[PDB]
Order: structure tokens, then C-alpha cells, then sequence
């Protein structure tokens, strides 16, 4: 084979991570595998400096950005944190904050026509096809670690298969009967 | 007299 | 002025001898136009076989059943697939218990033809032996 | 690719015989497909599977 | 075993009473497998009239056309069909003139010379069972 | 004929409707159609208030529910908006909550197996069969008000012609020969 380099600008590197509380081990897992495959990966694990400063001005920032893309950790709990995260017998500050991370991604997603240019989902180990938001599951839908390569793919912003240009016709042939 | 053939798709 | 001729005929028929030949005779000798499933395959397809099939079945002025090769060229026959003989003759055993339409029907045969049921119902139709019945071929198109 | 030459002949729109004359494309024949680089590498697909 | 024999007639005939007579009569005197289109419904219906028809006249040992009611029983007189195609598959053997051996002519009551019976004279006529045991012979 | 009663459980007759502002005085007298016929109708205009404290979440409810029936009022607009180009959705949000709908309509229609178990497609006075969304064609496309009866009937869950229970099989009698 041949190797090609990668030329993907830094500013498209940049990574962020949506999870839940019951994921939170794999997907430090999941940020080492990135960041040692040199994605900057953004999670409040790893922000919490600056993201004390203020939270809503930290998720904000990479909200907004279009060029971050952005990776949803499903998981049983995840589901339950979009949906009725308030409904808890006890409040849960981190699922309030996924739920409104998870409202923001459904606005930005209604608003460009329902097309999902940055959302990434992906299915963890314990997290089942069901438990994929409905508008999420209209796209390709990850299972980490199994899917990784194409994980690194997608965030490279490859296609697994490139076709090669269009070819020369072939020859046309008159038989006189 | 062999036609033209075109690019398709 | 015009005339248009449907063309059947088995698999077992060569085209490149057998069809060919009979085509040329066909638009020169018997003065008409020949229908056949190879020169319009873009239709075939556009309406589906047995669709085309019937709609040429009615539209053509007559109609010939081929069930041998010729003789006056040799060949080995070749030149294991699905093709509309049986259902041409199911169509044409529809005509011929409706009694209407017998006079388009033609059988046309070089090599004698082979002891098949098919063939003796086809054989209600007039015949005409090509290797020596050219002329009244050409009459009873005509 | 017992009868692809017809399938491309379906795809371009063309006819494939017509009065007193027949159209084929050399490259696609069966054995020109045999032949044929990417038509090697689509029969060992073929055979593998 | 025994020969098989087809029967050809018209609907103008008298079914019930001429047709099982015969049959009967074909069954015990003559020793042969009777065809008739009435069982051979549910086989015609997978092949059709015309098929099944060129089927039988191609398979059968013998054929039989019979023109005539049993007048001898006792019946009402009525109590498109296969002949015009049967017939005109027997006229395409006769100008062929190709197993003209295979085909009889039956009649009970005094025959009326139609037009189409023309062809049929090639055929040998038989008339009750006094002609039966020829026919038997015929068969035999 | 005879009179006889309705069976249809009161949790069964939900109706969740979907439109184009094209269509709207149409679309508030269908709904007093059904409401009247006994229908208990959701429609965006008539429960603004829990729509508007969460929009997408008030979508979501409807559109979670398996037995809620959903009908969707078919115009020019309405093609135009979920099948059309998005550069015309930049000056009506309507637009976009629409294509939003019928996004998760068409992932429940292929998630329950391309089987349209209760998307009922209905066309409005100044609709034509053009403008039913390729996937809705597969089925029976009602017209408003001309049909309805048929559209009551589809509702309830009703055919409108039943046939009675098979039965016995006939006297076969044996003739000799
Ligand atoms: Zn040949
Ligand atoms: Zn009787």
C-alpha cells in the first residue's frame, strides 16, 4: 500500500465530548485514544479550570462552534438525563447539564434543515441502539471500542472508500450480419 | 456506423 | 405500401444463420417490415415481455412461427436461457380457440420440423416449406 | 457478466442489434471482461465468494 | 395392459346416457383406457384446452369420434367446445396424412352427413355392439 | 340498517395533526371536525402553552407515542418545506418545525419496518397527489372534506366493510353414472 498525510487544519481538530455519569470511565478511555490520535479532545473532566470559571459560558463556546464536533456518549443513563433528568428524586447537576447540552443540539440541528453536519453518535459498551435519541439514529450510529477506526475516520472527515475519476469509454464495434 | 457513446451516471 | 410482420421462433434457432437469412427474405424478397424481440430490447424492457409481446401479437399484421434452422447454410446450431416461445404459444392457443385472427398465424420450416405438441398445434396454420415455397411465401404475406 | 455487454448496452440507452448490422463493445465482451483489469479483480471477488 | 382410446364429440350430443354407455361399453368389451374431457377438466385447467387437446391426440393409442345419441335409452334429447379444434387438428393429420390408423367413427342413430364429416369418412364406422367385437378386434 | 355502539378507548383517540401555515383555516376547521366527532386533537395552535414552554419536547410527545395517530395535511407548502431546499426555510421557523416532523416520521416509518402504521397523508382543497411525500404514497391519501366519512372510519380503527364469520361448508350430494 501507500501512505497519505494528514492535512486536516488544527482548528478542525478540535473535539468535544457529551456523557453521562455511568459512562464517565470509558470515556476517559475514549479521550486518551483521541488525544493520542491527535484530536483535542474538549471534556469537563480535563476543563474543569477553566470551565469552573463559568460552566454555561464553557459549553457555550464549543455550542456555537461550528467546526467542533461534537460526540454524544449514549448509555442508558443518557437517555434518562435528555429526557426526564428533572424528574429525579434528587438533582443531578451534571444530567441538568447534559440535558441542556442535549437541547442546544437539537436546536442547532432544526435550524440548519435538520441536517447533521457535527454530531457524532456514539454507542458504549453498555448502551443499546434504543437508547440513541430518535433524531440522533438518522445517522451512522458508532460502537466504541469495536468501530474506532471509522470513529477516526469520521473525525478526520474521510471517506473509507474514495473513488477513483471517472474513466475513458470503452471501444464501440460494428458487425455488418 | 457505431453511435456515440456518452458518460453516465 | 407497408406491411409488418411479427417474427417467433424457439432458443434452439440460430440467429446469425437461420435469422438473419430469413430477415433479409423477409424485407426484400416478401416486400414487408420485421418485428423481433432482438432489435427492440429498449422496449422490452420499457413494457416487459410478455406486455410487448402481446401488444405486437395484436398490432402485427401477420405472424410467423419458426420451428427449424435452415438448411441452405451450415451451422451448428449455437449461433440455456429463458425466451418467449412458450408464451408466444400460449397467446397464439388463446387466438386459436377465439377463432379470430387465424389468418396472421404463418408456419415457416427448412429442416423438418421436430415431433413436439407444440408444433402440431401450430401446425393448424398454414404451412410453407421456405426451401422450395419462397414464392407462395411471399404471395400469402402478400 | 454472462450478459453484462447487454446490461451496458441498457445503461448507455443503445440497442444492441439492429437491420443488417449488430453493435458490441470489445472491452466488455465476456472474455475482453475476463481480460480486463478490473474485471480480473472482480472475478477473484466473485470466486472467493 | 390395456390400450388407451380417446373420445371426441360435440356438445350437441347427449352427454349422460350415450357417453357412460360407451364408456362402460369401451370399459368391459373392449378392454381399453378410456380418455374424456369431462375428468381430464382438472388437468385442463393446469394445461389448457389447446394443449392438453394436442396432448391426448399426440399420447392416445386410438381416437374415436363419435356422431350420434344412444337413441336407445330413454331422454329428454338435451339433458364453444373442444370439436371445431379437434377436428381441425384430425384435418391437419389427414392433408399431413400422418397416424390416419389412430381415428374411428362412431354412430348410434342413423348418421347425418355433416359437412365437416366429409373428412371423417377415412375413418371406420362402427354401430352397436355388433360392430363392437370388430372393434374389439381392431384393438386387439 | 341498525344502530350499534363505539368501542374505541378513550386513550385510543388522540390525534396529533401536521401542517403548513398554507393550510391553516382548513386545519381549524378539520380540527373542529374532529373535535366535535368526539377526537381528542392535538395541534400546535390550539395547545400553545405547553407548547411553548418546550417546543421540541411537545413534538417528542406526539411523536414518541405509538398510539397517537398522526395526520398530515398535505398542500404546496407543505412539499415545499420538507422535500424543498432549505435557502427558503430561512424566513419561516414553522418551516423548519415541520421538516423536523416529518424527519421523524420517515425514521419511524422505516424503524417499524417501511410498514405506515398510523401516518394518515390527507389532502386539502388546493393539494394534489404530486405533493404527498414519496414514502406516504405507498398508502391510501384521503382527501378533505370529500372523504371524511373514510377519515372517521380510519380513525375508529374501522373498516368499512366486514365480512361475517366463514360458514359451513356446502351439502355435496353423489350422482352414479
Ligand atoms: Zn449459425
Ligand atoms: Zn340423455
Amino acid at each position: 500500500g501507500t501512505l497519505k498525510t494528514s492535512n486536516l487544519p488544527e482548528e478542525l481538530r478540535k473535539v468535544f465530548i457529551t456523557y453521562s455519569m455511568d459512562t464517565a470511565m470509558e470515556v476517559v478511555k475514549f479521550v486518551n485514544f483521541l488525544l493520542v490520535n491527535g484530536f483535542q479532545t474538549a471534556i469537563d473532566i480535563f476543563e474543569d479550570r477553566i470551565r469552573g470559571i463559568d460552566i454555561i459560558k464553557w459549553m457555550e463556546r464549543y455550542l456555537r462552534d461550528k467546526t467542533v464536533m461534537i460526540i454524544v456518549a449514549i448509555s442508558p443513563k443518557y437517555k434518562q438525563d435528555v429526557e426526564g433528568a428533572e424528574s429525579q428524586l434528587d438533582e443531578d447537576e451534571h444530567g441538568l447539564h447534559t440535558k441542556y447540552i442535549h437541547r442546544m443540539m437539537q436546536i442547532e440541528f432544526i435550524k440548519q434543515g435538520s441536517m447533521n453536519f457535527r454530531f457524532i453518535p456514539v454507542l458504549f459498551p453498555n448502551a443499546k441502539k434504543e437508547h440513541v435519541p430518535t433524531w440522533l439514529q438518522n445517522t451512522h450510529v458508532y460502537s466504541w471500542p469495536k468501530n474506532k477506526k471509522n470513529i477516526l475516520l469520521r473525525l478526520l472527515r474521510e471517506e473509507e472508500f474514495v473513488a477513483p475519476p471517472r474513466g475513458p469509454l470503452p471501444t464501440l464495434q460494428v458487425v455488418p450480419l | 456506423i457505431p453511435p456515440p457513446l456518452k458518460p453516465r451516471k | 405500401p407497408p406491411i409488418k410482420v411479427l417474427v417467433v421462433y424457439p432458443s434452439e434457432i440460430c440467429f446469425h444463420h437461420t435469422i438473419c437469412y430469413f430477415t433479409e427474405f423477409l424485407q426484400n424478397h416478401c416486400r414487408s417490415e420485421v418485428i423481433l424481440e432482438k432489435w427492440q430490447k429498449k422496449k422490452i424492457a420499457e413494457m416487459g415481455p410478455v406486455q410487448w409481446l402481446a401488444t405486437q401479437k395484436k398490432a402485427a399484421d401477420k405472424v410467423v412461427f419458426l420451428l427449424s434452422n435452415d438448411v441452405n447454410s451450415v451451422c451448428d446450431g449455437t449461433c440455456n436461457s429463458q425466451d418467449l416461445f412458450p408464451l408466444a404459444f400460449n397467446l397464439f392457443c388463446s387466438d386459436l380457440r377465439s377463432q379470430i385472427h387465424l389468418h396472421k398465424y404463418v408456419v415457416v420450416y427448412f429442416r423438418e420440423i421436430d415431433t413436439k405438441d407444440d408444433y402440431n398445434a401450430l401446425s393448424v396454420c398454414p404451412k410453407y416449406h421456405l426451401m422450395k415455397d419462397a414464392t407462395a411465401f411471399c404471395a400469402e404475406l402478400l | 457478466m454472462d450478459r453484462f455487454e447487454e446490461v451496458y448496452f441498457r445503461i448507455q440507452d443503445l440497442e444492441m442489434f439492429q437491420p443488417g448490422r449488430m453493435h458490441r463493445v470489445g472491452e466488455l465482451s465476456g472474455d475482453n471482461y475476463l481480460r480486463s483489469p478490473g474485471g480480473r479483480q472482480l472475478r477473484a471477488a466473485l470466486d472467493r465468494f
